[PDB]
RNA sequence: AUAGGUUUGGUCCUAGCCUUUCUAUUAGCUCUUAGUAAGAUUACACAUGCAAGCAUCCCCGUUCCAGUGAGUUCACCCUCUAAAUCACCAGAUCAAAAGGGACAAGCAUCAAGCACGCAGCAAUGCAGCUCAAAACGCUUAGCCUAGCCACACCCCCACGGGAAACAGCAGUGAUUAACCUUUAGCAAUAAACGAAAGUUUAACUAAGCUAUACUAACCCAGGGUUGGUCAAUUUCGUGCCAGCCACCGCGGUACACGAUUAACCCAAGUCAAUAGAAGCCGGCGUAAAGAGUGUUUUAGAUCACCCCCCAAUAAAGCUAAAACUCACCUGAGUUGUAAAAAACUCAGUUGACACAAAAUAGACUACGAAAGUGGCUUUAACAUAUCUGAACACACAAUAGCUAAGACCCAAACUGGGAUUAGAUACCCCACUAUGCUUAGCCCUAAACCUCAACAGUUAAUCAACAAAACUGCUCGCCAGAACACUACGAGCCACAGCUUAAAACUCAAAGGACCUGGCGGUGCUUCAUAUCCCUCUAGAGGAGCCUGUUCUGUAAUCGAUAAACCCCGAUCAACCUCACCACCUCUUGCUCAGCCUAUAUACCGCCAUCUUCAGCAAACCCUGAUGAAGGCUACAAAGUAAGCGCAAGUACCCACGUAAAGACGUUAGGUCAAGGUGUAGCCC
RNA sequence: AGUAAACUGAGAGUAGAGUGCUUAGUUGAACAGGGCCCUGAAGCGCGUACACACCGCCCGUCACCCUCCUCAGAGGAGACAAGUCGUAACAUGGUAAGUGUACUGGAAAGUGCACUUGGACGAACC
């Protein structure tokens, strides 16, 4: 069975199912937290479970962390303008910091939806070309057209081989 | 292993398959140098016909010949592919019968 | 023993095969024997010089060539290639190295 | 469990201690030169750190000392 | 992986190997057609032909297309900004150089690189920078494929030199297992050129060759296999030979080899060889693995707040018992063992006396990190209010061993002598040395093992086997078939026949760990042998002659038994016969709907020896072991019940005693092919 | 125990042939009590590298041929493979085995010091 206690913290799924995607400002995350104290719960609980998701959606972000440095627990960003975010995350799950963090810095979901939409915007339908960039390699694909030689042979008409001979 | 210590050794690292007598090549072109017999080990016992080529990479090895009954004399080309005979140890090479000078088993 | 292994190599398939014809007239193999390794038509080739050392044979070269980089392979790996653009010339080289492997008895005629 | 396996050690142990022993005098000489030859190889070495550094003698006060001596 | 075969007398576990699947190259055998796709092995050398023109002269292109994969972190993102297009500009597009980031594989036996940095305007100053989170270094590889990077004969470059360049198309020599035409047209698209009609183009298009592949057809099917894994064999031939196999294996009178018959699988293919595709969340007491011990930094974890003394160690000092030696005096013997020899004339009492070793306590279980520490006293002294943390350093590390100096009671490798022995380079006895001791350095190895890592925690739903019950969390170290291998090389070390680290090549299908059954034990305890193993009673053999059997010798001249369990045995029997032997002679449908005493007791029936001078054998059930091979008893009883066979009972002889008879399953491939028959093989003038 | 021993007949089979074989009968004893070295037997155990089952297995030297590696030729490993000298290991393997180290020896190996059980000491008192 997968190492460690929680393993499901290292599936793809678990990561993916982060919420927290911040603004293009932000660049540094400095966490600060208590590994003891009841009050720090929810920060340590935090580091624990949501650094991996909130790391995995920014993977730009410069996420850092600092053990038992100062009596309370909080996070720290640092944008690119310049400003500095402070955010008290003593007595608060690490729910309601996601929730906070996602508030006062993270993406709004309609940007998200845009932005999809967007990439959306890439991929024509109409294209043709390798499989892995278009839906169909050759307009042979599409009923009704004349279909791939290799599967239908032409018409002797059609191809140059007669062509030839009936010019001859 | 934890998952730190696994996390610094990395992958598990396959070394290179070391390749047989052929060199990890189908077939290799041989001139045979000599033909002899060897008794193989127990329990079994028999003459089994062998002879010694200087492949094409320029190594001397020992290539069994199969069928009933040969013809490779000193200075012939034959074509050996990779197969041990199992009860001849060192053995490791067999000439393919039908091509260069090692004709056909007779009926 | 006393043998002689000879690699023959011929400009075209005719002189090839009359310098086999005259190697086939050998009667002395009681004194010294006569072993004709491979026989072809073109230039002295890799092939040929592995031949010769893989034998410890003789390369005769009957109206060929023999690029600088056969010389030095041949010189490297003890072969001795020689290049006769007459037949006599060659035979009578040839008689030489038998009887240098010994006079050879056998008399081309 | 059986001692099979510290057999075998043993043999193998006991056949080359007395094999060191049978030709002691061969590998003493084999050894030695080796020495030699890592000394050597050595003074190569610095000698090559010291031209490609742009010098054409060692830096001035300096001799190579035999550190895979003996003596 | 939906897995399978393989270790063994057998079971379970671990483990490697191979099979089954899918591709690609080559090879063998074979092959009908059509369409399409793909197509030198080689950065080795090239004959020949073509591959760049256009255009009113200048300009523009020939830097593109096309090719190859030698080399190889120049490809991707950002910053800036060249060149080019947008008829001119516009900023837009495209994209160089430059700067910042990211960027393959293995080797750590490549661990140090040796200037790899910073500041200053400059002068110059500081001495720094990379690296066990892999620097530096070696080897390998084109890559991340709408395509990208790199090279363009080599000298990385290409002024210069070597030299005369197909890695452009067709083609060739060499080389390799690897091998397409020395075709046609620019009609289509692309490119160059032109204002344009247009011209050019080995790009490209359309054809040529190739079962390399896909599709479709075929009214002429081959390949492979048939012991198991794995679908499928009839009769012959051979007889451990020929030969076959991917693994296990087969071949000594064959469903595994060769041929034949048939069958099975795929099919214009089949599948011999090679390569690739499937590579870590599993473990460490005994299978490989917890590294001999302890302490960091960088870090990691959440187990952090919650939550006296006994035998450690160093130094100094001391000594009770027993030795040695010396004194007394007494004696001719002492030591030595299973028995002796050798060895000493030293032996006994009493007294004096160590730089050796530390009875009882200890039935205690403490101290130390481990090695280790058990006579006494004293001094100093037994780290960390959080746990992990060295192949990456520091300090330790029993016994042995080297160096130099002392002590030397006893013990003692080696050595010598005495035995024992076929031998005795051992075991047994004696003497003595290095050595064990103290001091100062080295050495740095142990089955350094409690083979069980540190810390924190649980006893709940157990748990291959055994062992010392099973686990959870976290961390570090270690392991990935066996052997080569406590090895070679490289490296380091006061080590010089060393230690630490430590591979690879050839080889094999196993190696291995734990168990069950059986045998075996110069195996333990207990109890026995009732003409029985020893002593004990009687009579014998072993000594002489003879009878007789056998082995040997001999002969032209049987055969069988030939340890117990053969040897007055087959034979309750040989002058001829018996007779199967040898020599000679004679006969051939033969006394026989022939015959054979010809081989095979290792094909058998038949009748037997043997333990057996035993008492067990047991089908059919049931249970226990986690439902493994296996095992199944306790009577104040605890999973055994058992039909049948044997014993027993019954019977003959003179009893109910005794002697007979009987004596199962099996063991010795125990005897008999010569009682007879009988399979197989063999002879038939 | 009517046994051993001694003695006396008869029968089988032959035409004849045994001191042999089978069998009837006469006379007719001594010891019969202690033990476990060896033979063995049983029970309960222990070990087991043997499973063709100790007439087993298996180690090493020496010479018997090939593959590979190191090497100036020689060594090392492996395999093949029958021998020569012993019996070192597996049973308390006949001296328990082994680790480290030192000396010694055809050869396994022997011994010295410490360490391990991957041996036992038979598991109430005797
Ligand atoms: S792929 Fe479209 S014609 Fe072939
Ligand atoms: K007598
Ligand atoms: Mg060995
Ligand atoms: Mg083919
Ligand atoms: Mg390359
Ligand atoms: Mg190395
Ligand atoms: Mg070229
Ligand atoms: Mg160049
Ligand atoms: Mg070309
Ligand atoms: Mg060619
Ligand atoms: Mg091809
Ligand atoms: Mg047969
Ligand atoms: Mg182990
Ligand atoms: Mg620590
Ligand atoms: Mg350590
Ligand atoms: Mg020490
Ligand atoms: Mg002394
Ligand atoms: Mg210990
Ligand atoms: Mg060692
Ligand atoms: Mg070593
Ligand atoms: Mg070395
Ligand atoms: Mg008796
Ligand atoms: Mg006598
Ligand atoms: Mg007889
Ligand atoms: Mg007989
Ligand atoms: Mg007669
Ligand atoms: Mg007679
Ligand atoms: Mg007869
Ligand atoms: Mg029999
Ligand atoms: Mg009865
Ligand atoms: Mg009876
Ligand atoms: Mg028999
Ligand atoms: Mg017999
Ligand atoms: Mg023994
Ligand atoms: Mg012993
Ligand atoms: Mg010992
Ligand atoms: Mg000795």
């Amino acid at each position: 069975p997968m190492k460690g206690r929680f393993p499901i913290r290292r599936t793809l799924q678990y990561l993916s199912q982060g919420n927290v995607v911040f603004k293009d400002s932000v660049k540094v995350m400095t966490v600060n937290y208590n590994t003891h104290g009841e009050l720090g719960e929810g920060a340590r609980k935090f580091v624990f479970f949501n650094i991996p998701q909130i790391q995995y959606k920014n993977p730009w972000v410069q996420i850092m962390m600092f053990k038992n440095m100062t009596p309370s627990p909080f996070l720290r960003f640092y944008l690119d303008s310049g400003e500095q975010v402070l955010v008290d995350v003593e007595t608060k799950s690490n729910k309601e910091i996601m929730e906070h963090i996602r508030k006062i810095l993270g993406k709004n979901e309609e940007t998200l939806r845009e932005e999809e939409e967007e990439k959306k915007q890439l991929s024509h339908p109409a294209n043709f070309g390798p499989r892995k960039y278009c839906l169909r390699e050759c307009i042979c694909e599409v009923e009704g057209q004349v279909p791939c030689p290799s599967l239908v042979p032409l018409p002797k008409e059609m191809r140059g081989k007669y062509k030839a001979a009936l010019k001859a | 292993a934890t998952l730190n210590q696994m996390h610094r050794l990395g992958p598990p690292k396959r070394p290179p398959r070391k390749l047989g007598p052929t060199e990890g090549r189908p077939q290799l072109k041989g001139v045979v140098l000599c033909t002899f017999t060897r008794k193989p080990k127990k329990p079994n016992s028999a003459n089994r016909k062998c002879c010694r080529v200087r492949l094409s990479t320029g190594r001397e090895a020992v290539c069994f010949i199969p069928g009933e009954g040969h013809t490779l004399q000193e200075h012939q080309i034959v074509l050996v592919e990779g197969g041990r005979t199992q009860d001849l140890p060192g053995v490791k090479l067999t000439v393919v019968r039908g091509k260069y000078d090692c004709g056909h088993v007779q009926k | 023993s006393n043998v002689l292994s000879v690699i023959i190599k011929g400009d075209v398939d005719g002189s090839v095969e009359a310098i086999l014809n005259i190697i086939d007239t050998y009667d002395a193999s009681h004194e010294c024997e006569l072993e004709l390794v491979h026989f072809g038509v073109g230039d002295v080739s890799a092939n040929d010089v592995n031949l010769a050392e893989t034998f410890d044979g003789v390369i005769y070269g009957f109206n060929v060539n023999a690029g600088n980089v056969i010389q030095q392979s041949a010189a490297k790996k003890g072969v001795k290639i020689k290049l006769h653009k007459i037949i006599y010339r060659l035979v009578e080289d040839l008689q030489e190295e038998l009887s240098s492997r010994l006079k050879t008895s056998w008399d081309p005629g | 469990k059986n001692v099979l396996k510290i057999r075998r050690r043993k043999m193998n142990h006991h056949k080359y201690r007395k094999l060191v022993k049978k030709t002691r005098f061969l590998r003493r000489k084999v050894q030695e030169g080796r020495l030699r030859r890592k000394q050597i190889k050595f003074e190569k070495d610095l000698r090559r750190i010291w031209l490609k550094a742009g010098l054409k003698e060692a830096p001035e006060g300096w001799q190579t000392p035999k550190i895979y001596l003996r003596g």
